């Protein structure tokens, strides 16, 4: 499983 | 013909795994509206979903009879296909819930 | 409204 996203990132 | 089970508001990323990055599915940022649809005849479920703005289809994935759906956060879920790993970063806590549900009831029935 | 199930 991937991390969940940067905020940056959505 | 096929039936709307639940309505939840999330982010739709796809993974890149070639860069480490998450990216947003239809490669733009945004909201979309994702369903999770029952074909009452086959017994068949699939998630889809279209940004809010564009009514684009951002996502327009099969529910496998086996698939692992990770609740990663209480606002990002993601489950992985022979493809790719997607990812939906729900708006609310609540939205999360509800379609985690529909999504955990289209496993048991399938 | 949902595409063709493809």
């Amino acid at each position: 499983w991937p991390p969940p996203p940067t905020e940056d990132e959505l | 013909s096929e039936q709307s089970i639940c309505q939840a508001r999330a982010a739709v990323m796809v993974y890149d795994d070639a860069n480490k990055k998450w990216v947003p599915a239809g490669g733009s940022t945004g909201f979309s509206r994702v369903h999770i649809y029952h074909h009452t005849g086959n017994n068949t479920f699939r998630v889809v979903g279209r940004k809010i703005q564009d009514h684009q289809v951002v996502i327009n994935c099969a529910i496998p009879k086996g698939l692992k759906y990770n609740q990663a956060t209480q606002t990002f879920h993601q489950w992985r296909d022979a493809r790719q790993v997607y990812g939906l970063n729900f708006g609310s806590k609540e939205d999360a819930n509800v379609f985690a549900s529909a999504m955990m009831h289209a496993l048991e029935v399938l």
